């Protein structure tokens, strides 16, 4: 529990009361850049998986039909 | 029957104030405002290391001379400073009275701070304060007024940073003292066997040459974690009232109500229309949050269910205080060194009898109410901190949901 967690020294921490502090401290100020600046960091590793998650979605979908389309060939 | 403190006024602006009595030795000092909050953060221990060099020697005694003067006598000599008033004060011998109030002259005036002492008093006041870290309820009461009174001169020490107090020089120095010991802001008090009109006279023979000319308390928390110190000092105060507002004696009262961790003390720390009210202890780790859950509990009792008998016990304790305080000479003239800066009048202590008396229960709850009740502390802590709640916690045990 709480007092024999773990052993720091000589680490000061300065707070401040909530009711004394704006609730929303330029929220959109830095949040807008900050949301961008970890987009910027992580998509690379994310979005190219699921857009060729998205091209072969489409691409089977478009291969299905074209496999139900009549061979016109056969049949005549 | 207690004898009453007569003030004059010199046109300096020097008050000066005396309380007689039979004792044949007395403590006469000089008590000027001016603190760590009339510092600029430029000369942030100016009055400190004033306070180590006045007693170097001055223009008239050069050098250990004028102390041998102050050893010839058998006389003793301390000076104190605060964020707010400094001290210089003399305990003598009633006959060796006029020579003191010279000696104090010259403490406040024709000073003289060397050069070569300069350094030496840097290496004194650098090392003490190297060392003074040591002191842990000095450490935590440092952080509660840092964190308490953020962004105001109130934050500062008296000490200053180690910074300051390198960088120092005889002309800064000159400032704070050509600058902040002027004449109006002076008191000379006197206690125990002295005569009002011979003190008045030795005045307006010498010091009678001094020259005559938004506080805030912020709701937050410092936590200096340090897990090889074995106990934890942890200090939680709301902002006080201040030196002029009467229901001061009313928390007095409270305090002497309060009174599980192995010290626990209250304080009420008054500044001018400011202060610091609250409670200091010192315990192991293990134990800190159930002192502070103890200690709001408390607080809030006393903002919701104050009983006659334990007002009386209260009344009672600050009575004695009072007056088991002001026995001693030096005790007594600090009292009046302190009423003539702070209240402008030395108040007597049947107004504070009758001002203790006009206390009941009901005037306690209420202006704890208006002081404990739903305020955001300023809390210090420093040792194994870990088990010390964070501000969200102490800030819910500043109320209670069943009122
Ligand atoms: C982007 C535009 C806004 C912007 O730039 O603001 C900066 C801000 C980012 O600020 P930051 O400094 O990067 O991070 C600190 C957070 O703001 C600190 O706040 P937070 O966003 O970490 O809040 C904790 C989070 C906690 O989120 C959760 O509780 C998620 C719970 C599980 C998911 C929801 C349940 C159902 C899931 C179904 C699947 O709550 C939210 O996600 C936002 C709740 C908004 C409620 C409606 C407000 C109107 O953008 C947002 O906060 C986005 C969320 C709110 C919109």
């Amino acid at each position: 529990e709480f007092g024999n967690l773990a052993r720091i020294r000589h680490v000061i921490s300065y707070s401040l009361s909530p009711f004394e502090q704006r609730a929303f401290p330029s929220y959109f100020s830095k949040g807008i850049p900050n949301v961008l600046r970890r987009t910027r960091e992580r998509i690379l590793r994310v979005a190219p998986p699921f857009v060729v998650v998205y091209l072969i979605y489409t691409w089977g979908n478009q291969e299905f039909e074209q496999s139900k389309r009549k061979n016109p060939a056969m049949y005549e | 029957s207690v004898p009453e403190t007569q003030v004059s006024i010199l046109d300096n602006g020097l008050r000066v104030a005396s309380e007689q009595s039979s004792h044949a030795t007395c403590t006469v000092g000089v008590w000027i405002d001016a603190g760590s909050r009339y510092e600029t953060e430029k000369n942030n221990g100016a009055g400190y290391f004033l306070e180590h060099l006045a007693f170097k020697g001055t223009k008239n005694r050069p050098g250990n001379a004028l102390e041998k003067e102050v050893e010839s006598i058998g006389a003793h000599l301390n000076a104190y400073s605060t964020r707010e008033h400094t001290a210089y004060l003399i305990k003598a011998l009633s006959k060796d009275l006029p020579k003191v109030v010279e000696l104090l002259a010259d403490i406040v005036q024709n000073s003289s701070l060397e050069d070569s002492q300069i350094e030496k008093e840097r290496d004194v006041i650098l090392r003490e304060m190297q060392e003074n870290d040591a002191s842990m309820q000095n450490v935590v009461f440092d952080y509660l007024h840092a964190t308490a009174f953020q962004g105001t001169p109130l934050a500062q020490a008296v000490e200053g940073p180690s910074e300051n107090v390198r960088r120092l020089s005889r002309t800064d120095l000159t400032d704070y003292l050509n600058r902040h010991y002027k004449a109006p802001r002076m008191v000379l008090a006197a206690a125990g066997g002295v005569e009002h009109q011979q003190l008045l006279d030795l005045a307006q023979k010498h010091l009678s040459s001094v020259s005559r000319v938004p506080c805030r308390f912020t709701g937050s928390e410092i936590r200096h974690r340090d897990d090889a110190l074995p106990l934890a000092h942890v200090a939680i105060a709301v902002e006080g009232p201040g030196w002029a507002n009467p229901d001061n004696v009313t928390l007095q009262v409270a305090n002497a109500i309060i009174g599980l961790c192995q010290s626990f003390q209250t304080f009420n720390i008054s500044y001018s229309d400011t202060g610091l009210l609250g409670a200091h202890f010192v315990c192991d780790a293990m134990s800190i949050d159930d002192m502070v859950f103890f200690l709001q509990g408390q607080w809030m009792r006393l903002c919701t269910s104050a009983t006659e008998s334990e007002v009386t016990r209260g009344k009672n304790i600050l009575r004695n205080a009072l007056v088991s305080h002001l026995d001693g000479t030096t005790p007594v003239c600090e009292d009046i060194g302190r009423s003539l800066l702070t209240y402008g009048r030395r108040i007597p202590l049947a107004e504070w009898e009758s001002r203790i008396q006009e206390v009941d229960a009901q005037m306690l709850r209420d202006i704890c109410s208006k002081y404990f009740y739903d305020q955001c502390p300023a809390v210090a802590g420093y040792g194994p901190i870990e088990q010390l709640p964070d501000y969200n916690r102490i800030r819910s045990g500043m109320f209670w949901l069943r009122f």
